């Protein structure tokens, strides 16, 4: 099998540049051009340019002509990919992908794709808030408490309940970007009316880009 | 090699003349012809390479075309700094290739020589050697002849000529002959002549002295 | 230099047949190509040089390149092949030899039934307030297909500032979730009777109302 | 059954440039080649391999289409064992080719008063092109014995070069649309029969 | 700022070897590659070798193939030609040049290189004393006859530099003897032949000689 493994994800700020990698394994690096692929957010496909690692000759598109960079090592039979001025318009995942030997030019195998994001937001750990159980968020034999996860940056965040024993009910949601460039999410447990003094709920948030463990007690009101 | 050939291999010009130096290749070169400029004693400088590309520093009055094997050189409104030997050279394979060369001279007007001779020197005659010199000073065209007549007779190898390059200002020639003899057959002779004939004079001028 | 423009959207039914179309000018005089992305995921080649497809790749897709117009037809249609689907193009005979895809094309395969969305809002945390901050939460869940329209209002009157809401993200059961925050002043919690959060979906409206002490 | 779509690469309204070709697979489909035999608005129509009037008859596994421009005097390099620029650097055929090298004058539609420089030709490469490669690459070329580092200069040239074409041209400067059409061997492209 | 200065050329006997370099400064040598150019006494330019900017690859002219070795020391900046199987025909001044994106944009001074058995011998030089007899009110004619010396470069002053109008310093011809011989002359005012004194200056530096010699009138 011919694989094609890139690089990890990467958060920059706009103005900086990023050198994505990508490793070629089951061929010969030397018998096919290396072409990268552009994919904004929920968007379409965005070709930029093609790398021919024999030669090392290039070719872009002129939306990309100034800004990019595509070199290679044959030593570690590695591509490199490098957007410089970057904007929040160049956040995407950049993919990597092996033109085919047929002339015809369709990209047979592709990799996993590099996030890189760019946003002015600087590191922030979270602020963690209780959202208390009331008798108004049950269901008569299940009530509803969670965390909330506020003002934070970058992603990810991860959230577990009770030091990891409360898995059945668990809902962690998905995260909003705000006008002010910070994440929040929430986490909420559904969970049975006859137990809220009976036992206690501990929500664990952790925010490992900026070193930031938090624990929070989640009482009624 | 590829061989190339200049036409002409010498010409003429006045300040202000337009003058075309043709170089020919004896295969296709496609359009990667050289040409050089160099000045009697000084090092060459490059003036033009892929037949018309003009070099820093060079003036736009050398303009040169060509393709394949048939290559010009074209200099409108020549100046006193343009006048030396200029070369082609193919730079399209190795080994790289130079031309013959086709010096540049300016035109003048015609003069006639200057002639002085010398005697050799008591100095020199000690030795046991006798070097008689003729000049010829100042002269244009530089096509001259100087027979050397020892006692009415015709010398034949034994002389010797040298001819300067074209001075900065006159825009002349000026020559040197030398007769070489042993201090023997020096002395057994009376009278010395340097005959010299030029474009310029109406009849043989002769400078000569009796050994005293 | 050339644009292939495809469809936006195009949705079938389970066991129906799908038909997406790459459009340019003269695309007959050039191999088409499509590939497959599953959300969350790299594309995968599924047809090459119009109609060949690769090793693996299920007999229902199937191409075609017929002058202005080439068609990606996927038949009897199952649920994985809820995908957006990508036509591409080498293109040399513009100003610059380009690779080209197009703007896409998003399967829904639309087999499923049509949950109702499951609200629940919480109110301003009492450690928030004590930090001179608020805000409510919206929280949508179990809601099938995959849109929802949202609206906050402070006594009924709506509100649009300190609004930021989620887009729908598929859940565990496959249903889609979604999320929207109100972000108050402490006064401004306190100053209105209740806020309520009003979620519309298909035609359905869910309201819920908190309000402070 | 299928109709090889013969008529889109011959009838395409832009061609590409010989150093970027395009090259079209065509498959499953039934081909009626004498379409283009039978009617010779065609300059040049030279097949190697096979006879032309028994195209119709041949099964091939597949077929390609390259298509490109270059001017008269060169479409005598579209052939196999053939020297020169084009030959050498920008569209080599085997010496095994079996196919057919079509040809036509496009004078009224890839020239312009004031002359048509969009259409590119490579002028140079370190090794001639083997059958059936394309080289897009525009790495500055090294003639000489100095690195360029993307500056050009002596020795030093930019790798293409465009062809100037202008309707006033003598016919062998004139451009010409060239398709060429190779036969894969080993049924999914035949003849109406 | 950008040089190249030459070294090592001189007098080699038939058949033996010299080593000719070029020191480089004022730039990246290790960016740029080499040319050797030569040129025969009164001849034409001929091409030499050429080698590539990292050693690598060379390439001669078919009269030289074989026998002249190109190199070069990118650490020391360097470039050398070593020649061989020294002939008459090898009689040259010998220049490198850098081939850059403006062509061969910079040069080496050049140096000689004379292959003869003579040996290195100065000069002697006789007074060309003007006539005693001279036209009056007219123009007089005076030199020195730089004679027998061997390897050539010579330089004639007149009267230590303070005269340089109407004076002609001739090329030298290589004499039967395998030595060479010249003459440098002025022309001066008949008149001024009684005070102004009239000296030249003869320099050979391949044996470090200088001749000051008294060119006085005549009878
Ligand atoms: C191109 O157009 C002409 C005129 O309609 C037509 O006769 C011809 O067959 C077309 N080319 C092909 C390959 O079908
Ligand atoms: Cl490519
Ligand atoms: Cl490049």
């Amino acid at each position: 099998q011919v694989q094609l493994v890139q690089s990890g994800a990467e958060v920059k700020k706009p103005g900086a540049s990023v050198k994505v990698s990508c490793k070629a394994s089951g061929y010969t690096f030397s018998s096919y051009d290396i072409n990268w692929v552009r994919q904004a957010p929920g968007q379409g496909l965005e070709w930029m340019g093609w790398m021919s690692p024999n030669s090392g000759n290039t070719g872009y598109a002129q939306k990309f002509q100034g800004r990019v960079t595509m070199t290679r090592s044959t030593s570690m039979s590695t591509a490199y990919m490098e957007l410089s001025s970057l904007r929040s318009e160049d956040t995407a995942v950049y993919f990597c992908a092996r033109m085919s030997s047929s002339l015809t030019n369709y990209l047979d195998y592709w990799g996993q794709g590099t996030l890189v994001t760019v946003s002015s937001a600087s590191t922030k750990g979270p602020s963690v808030f209780p959202l208390a159980p009331s008798s108004k968020s049950t269901s008569g034999g299940t009530a509803a408490l969670g965390c909330l996860v506020k003002d934070y940056f970058p992603e990810p965040v991860t959230v577990s309940w009770n030091s990891g024993a409360l898995t059945s009910g668990v809902h962690t949601f998905p995260a909003v970007l705000q006008s002010s460039g910070l994440y929040s999410l929430s986490s909420v447990v559904t969970v049975p009316s006859s137990s809220l003094g009976t036992q206690t709920y501990i929500c664990n948030v952790n925010h490992k880009p900026s070193n930031t463990k938090v624990d929070k007690k989640v009482e009624p009101k | 090699n590829i061989q190339m050939t200049q036409s002409p291999s010498a010409m003429s010009a006045s300040v202000g003349d337009r003058v075309t130096i043709t170089c020919r290749a004896r295969q296709d070169i496609s359009s990667y012809l050289a040409w050089f400029q160099q000045k009697p004693g000084k090092v060459p400088k490059h003036l033009i390479y892929a037949a018309s590309t003009l070099l820093s520093g060079v003036p736009s009055r050398f303009s040169g075309s060509g393709s394949g094997t048939e290559f010009t050189l074209t200099i409108s409104s020549l100046q006193p700094e343009d006048f030396a030997t200029y070369y082609c050279l193919q730079h399209n394979s190795y080994p790289y290739t130079f031309g013959q060369g086709t010096k540049l001279e300016i035109n003048r007007t015609v003069a006639a020589p200057s002639v002085f001779i010398f005697p050799p020197s008591d100095e020199q005659l000690k030795s046991g050697t006798a070097s008689v010199v003729c000049l010829l000073n100042n002269f244009y065209p530089r096509e001259a002849k100087v027979q050397w007549k020892v006692d009415n007779a015709l010398q034949s190898g034994n002389s010797q000529e040298s001819v300067t390059e074209q001075d900065s200002k006159d825009s002349t020639y000026s020559l040197s002959s030398t007769l070489t003899l042993s201090k023997a057959d020096y002395e057994k002779h009376k009278v010395y002549a340097c005959e010299v004939t030029h474009q310029g004079l109406s009849s043989p001028v002769t400078k000569s002295f009796n050994r005293g | 230099s050339y644009v292939l423009t495809q469809p936006p959207s195009v949705a079938v039914a389970p066991g129906q047949t799908a038909r997406i179309r790459c459009g340019e000018n003269d695309i007959g005089s050039k191999n088409v190509h499509w590939y497959q992305q599953k959300s969350g995921q790299a594309p995968v080649l599924v047809v090459y040089d119009d109609s060949d497809r690769p090793s693996g790749i299920p007999e229902r897709f199937s191409g075609s390149n017929s002058g202005n117009t080439a068609t990606l037809t996927i038949s009897r249609v199952e649920a994985g092949d809820e995908a957006d689907y990508y036509c591409q193009v080498w293109d040399s005979t513009g100003d610059h030899p380009d690779v080209v895809f197009g703007g896409g094309t998003k399967l829904t395969v639309l087999g499923q039934p049509k949950a109702a969305p499951s609200v629940t809002l919480f109110p301003p945390s009492s450690e928030e307030l004590q930090a001179n901050k608020a805000t409510l939460v919206c929280l949508i869940s179990d809601f099938y297909p995959g849109a929802v329209t949202v609206a906050w209002k402070a006594d009924s009157s709506p509100v649009k500032a300190g609004v930021e809401t989620t887009t729908p993200s598929k859940q565990s059961n496959n249903k889609y979730a979604a999320s929207s925050y109100l972000s108050l002043t402490p006064e401004q919690w306190k100053s209105h009777r209740s806020y309520s959060c009003q979620v519309t979906h298909e035609g359905s409206t869910v309201e819920k109302t908190v309000a402070p002490t | 059954t299928n109709l090889c779509p013969f008529g889109e690469v011959f009838n395409a309204t832009r061609f590409a440039s010989v150093y970027a070709w395009n090259r079209k697979r065509i498959s499953n489909c039934v081909a009626d080649y004498s379409v283009l035999y039978n009617s010779a608005s065609f300059s040049t129509f030279k097949c190697y391999g096979v006879s032309p009037t028994k195209l119709n008859d041949l099964c091939f596994t597949n077929v390609y289409a390259d298509s490109f421009v270059i001017r008269g005097d060169e479409v005598r390099q579209i052939a196999p064992g053939q020297t020169g620029k084009i030959a050498d650097y920008n569209y080599k055929l085997p010496d095994d080719f079996t196919g057919c090298v079509i040809a036509w004058n496009s004078n009224n539609l890839d020239s312009k008063v004031g002359g048509n420089y969009n259409y590119l030709y490579r002028l140079f490469r370190k090794s001639n092109l083997k059958p059936f490669e394309r080289d897009i690459s525009t790495e500055i070329y090294q003639a000489g014995s100095t690195p360029c580092n993307g500056v050009e200069g002596f020795n030093c040239y930019f790798p293409l070069q465009s062809y100037g074409f202008q309707p006033t041209n003598g016919v062998g400067y004139q451009p010409y649309r060239v398709v060429v059409l190779s036969f894969e061997l080993l049924a999914t492209v035949c003849g109406p029969k």
